[PDB]
RNA sequence: AUAUAGACAGCAGGACGGUGGCCAUGGAAGUCGGAAUCCGCUAAGGAGUGUGUAACAACUCACCUGCCGAAUCAACUAGCCC
């Protein structure tokens, strides 16, 4: 069991992030764009699914 | 486009001094002293007064990409001000669902070892960088306290122990188990 | 407060339901009315209106009361089966009339358009019954 | 719009100042707007109140002072979210029913409480499906007449602290009065003066 | 001791709501520690224990003996505080000088048991043996020969069975 | 296109009453869907851009306000590079 506040520390460093939609990449929650050249920047992000 | 000038004023407190040789930058207050070249980048640095020791980066005839390395050079420098100054602090929490994650300090702060992490057998021995002192804290029941002079030295370390408590080949949304940066603040609070 | 309450509302109406109601639903809640509660209900909820009808009850302990507030739309709807400007100057005189008002022309405002499902020419250049209802 | 609508505003602001001659400069912490709506209705009979952008604020009565001097010692002190209220009346009888009409504001998360409440030891008087957040705070409650029973004192929350998810949802089900606060006077205009 | 609260705090309640209550035939049928419908240790070793027999060991340190114990159970468990260096009890979070109490339950269940846990753990064996004669642990050959896990299982087989 | 009648970005609040608006209903209460877009409080609020709750609820947005005190934003277009 985790308690509340501990797990949203976690969940910050491993679900609160953005997906690149071209290659899949880690990206921070605020990004825009990609930060990696083999997909070209691109802006196609999404939200990394949830459990729920 | 070339901007002609580009510049920007640090202003250094009074308990602690700074001393420029060429573009190394040598910072000596209460706590240490803290060290550093630049000379990757072409910038003017000099010293302005005797009375409040404004310390000013200059950047001429930069283009966009190196008239953004003046604030970073002035950032940097503002780091190690606070550093030899309060000090920076991590403070890391280790968070786990079923097996305590026990950590041991060894010699000086400089070593931690990670022993239960996801109830596995391997021992995880993580070496500090210099400078840079853990313990576990009195306050709180799973904490570790990184504490240090210099803010990149001090997070590399908090992000070895981050990363060596990683994981692998099941579902990270679910096993969230492992040492997190909680927080990153100073020593003495002043 | 007796220990229990009925504070609830209810978003049924129109046809009696009952079983096909979500009234057994919320019967847990109570254990109080049960079919013989909701029945009873809806026997003098029949009506006032024929529609969805969002009204609040009252028990006491045996027998529940029912308040239907006026809705401009429910109240509107159970008119209906033109201007008809005096039955809806009228519709608003029993009603809570709050609506954060600053004057009674506020309310006749906001139901000339609630009736919109044109009644908007009075909206636009209205110059009647300003002060009627003080 | 935008344009038309500032001009209005300023209209407003001119003939509002004009037409009262008494106005208490009074602040806005964090209010809801249902206490809103209850404070327009509850003083909307004899008095009116102001509450828009403060740099509308500094502009209307500093660029119109002209129509009326001794106006001019309210513009270093109108900061933050502080608005107007404007009376016939005097300086008790507003503020006594201002100081008395506070709603009971709840425990938003979130919100900073410079306030010192305590949990005494009652009865909840709900039912004994809601063990889960005491359990997870950390409170020995047991059951008693299928009911939750608080069996000892214990510290809920001390001065300037943040409030947590599940301590913010423990008051919302304890149905008990937490920290509050309102709208709240920060000074006096009497025909230029400038009081508590 | 806030494990065991959160399970006997689950079975109350959940007995409470699917169940019928204290004015139903079968009465005040939520357990208690205190009472004595609530047991601890593990079946793995064969070694279990309840405030009963903690209470009548420390009564017995201290008909009769049943009166004693069953009030006694009600300061063995609750939310009371015992300070060691006080001796007596208390029902205060906060000392008279300022040292946070442990609570009876941990402090005079818990810890003598603990000690026994780290001295057999670490393989302290002047803390067993001590802790065995403060105890009157009684053992037997073929047991006083172990030490470690098995020397656990042993120790708590034959001190609490 | 916005901006000292104080932009932009950050940090902090309000984001309502009728109305848990009508026809959809077994809950859809602002968001599984069909129509229309009212009024007032005003600092603003869509009888709703999204998350979601069985459903409530709890969040977020566009809308305004507070701190902040000088410029900023958007959509395109075409050179080299990827
Ligand atoms: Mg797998
Ligand atoms: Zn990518």
């Amino acid at each position: 069991i985790i308690e509340p506040s501990l797990r949203q520390l976690a969940q910050k460093y491993n679900c609160d992030k953005m997906i690149c939609r071209k290659c899949y990449a880690r990206l921070h929650p605020r990004a825009v764009n990609c930060r990696k050249k083999k997909c070209g920047h691109t802006n196609n992000l999404r939200p990394k699914k949830k459990v729920k | 486009m070339k901007t002609i000038l580009s510049n920007q004023t640090v202003d250094i407190p009074e308990n602690v001094d700074i001393t420029l040789k060429g573009r190394t930058v040598i910072v000596k207050g209460p706590r240490g002293t803290l060290r550093r070249d630049f000379n990757h980048i072409n910038v003017e640095l000099s010293l302005l007064g005797k009375k409040k020791k404004r310390l000013r980066v200059d950047k001429w005839w930069g283009n966009r990409k190196e008239l953004a390395t003046v604030r970073t050079i002035c950032s940097h420098v503002q780091n190690m001000i606070k550093g030899v100054t309060l000090g920076f602090r991590y403070k890391m929490r280790s968070v786990y669902a079923h097996f305590p994650i026990n950590v041991v300090i060894q010699e000086n702060g400089s070593l931690v070892e990670i022993r239960n992490f996801l109830g596995e057998k391997y021992i995880r021995r993580v070496r500090m960088r210099p400078g840079v002192a853990c313990s576990v804290s009195q306050a709180q029941k799973d904490e570790l306290i990184l504490e240090g002079n210099d803010i990149e030295l001090v997070s590399n370390s908090a992000a070895l122990i981050q990363q060596a408590t990683t994981v692998k080949n099941k579902d990270i949304r679910k096993f969230l188990d492992g040492i997190y940066v909680s927080e990153k603040g100073t020593v003495q609070q002043a | 407060p007796n220990e229990i309450k009925v504070v609830y509302l209810r978003c049924t109406g129109g046809e009696v339901g009952a079983t096909s109601a979500l009234a057994p639903k919320i019967g847990p809640l109570g254990l109080s009315p049960k079919k013989v509660g909701d029945d009873i209900a809806k026997a003098t909820g029949d009506w006032k209106g024929l529609r969805i009808t969002v009204k609040l009850t009252i028990q006491n302990r045996q027998a529940q009361i029912e308040v239907v507030p006026s809705a401009s739309a429910l109240i509107i709807k159970a008119l209906k089966e033109i201007t008809f400007d005096e039955i809806v100057n009228i519709a608003r005189q029993m009603r809570h009339r709050s609506l954060a008002r600053e004057l009674s022309g506020t309310i006749k405002e906001i139901l000339g358009t609630a009736q919109s499902v044109h009644p908007h020419d009075i909206i636009d250049d209205i110059n009647s019954g300003a002060v009627e209802c003080p | 719009d935008r344009a038309t609508w500032k001009s209005n505003y300023f209209l407003k602001i001119i003939q509002l100042l004009d037409d009262y001659p008494k106005c208490f400069i009074v602040g806005a912490d964090n209010v809801g707007s249902k206490q809103m709506q209850q404070i327009r209705m509850s003083l909307r009979g004899k008095a009116v109140v102001l509450m828009g952008k403060n740099t509308m604020m500094r502009k209307a009565i500093r660029g119109h002072l002209e129509n009326n001097p001794a106006l001019e010692k309210l513009l270093p002190h109108i900061r933050g979210n502080v608005g107007f209220v404007f009376t016939k009346e005097d300086l008790t009888e507003i503020r006594d029913m201002l100081l008395a009409n506070k709603v009971p504001a709840a425990a938003r998360a979130g919100a900073i409480a410079p306030c010192e409440v305590t949990v005494p030891a009652q009865n909840t008087g709900l039912g004994p499906e809601k063990t889960s957040f005491f359990q997870a705070l950390g409170i020995t409650t047991k059951i008693s007449r299928g009911t939750i029973e608080i069996l000892s004192d214990v510290q809920l929350i001390k001065t300037g602290d943040k409030v947590g998810a599940s301590e913010a949802t423990l008051l919302n089900m304890l149905n008990i009065s937490p920290f509050s606060f309102g709208l709240v006077i920060q000074q006096v205009f009497d025909n230029g003066s400038i009081y508590n | 001791y806030q494990t065991f609260q959160r399970i006997v705090e689950n079975v109350n309640v959940i007995i409470s709501t699917y169940g019928e209550g204290e004015s139903g035939p079968m009465g005040n049928i939520m357990i208690d520690p205190v009472l004595g419908t609530v047991g601890f240790g593990s079946g793995l070793h064969g070694w279990a224990f309840t405030l009963k027999q903690f209470a009548e060991m420390y009564v017995a340190k201290f008909a009769e003996r049943a009166k004693k114990v069953e009030d006694m159970m009600k300061k063995l468990w609750g939310d009371r505080y015992f300070d060691p260096a006080n001796g007596k009890f208390s029902k205060s979070a906060t000392s008279p000088e300022g040292k946070k109490l442990p609570r009876t339950f941990c402090q005079l269940i818990l810890d003598p048991i603990f000690k026994v846990f780290d001295a057999i753990m670490n393989f302290k064996k002047e803390e067993t043996a001590k802790l065995i004669e403060k105890l009157d642990i009684k053992l037997d050959s073929e047991d006083k020969d172990k030490e470690g896990k098995p020397l656990l299982k042993a120790v708590m087989r034959r001190w609490l069975p």
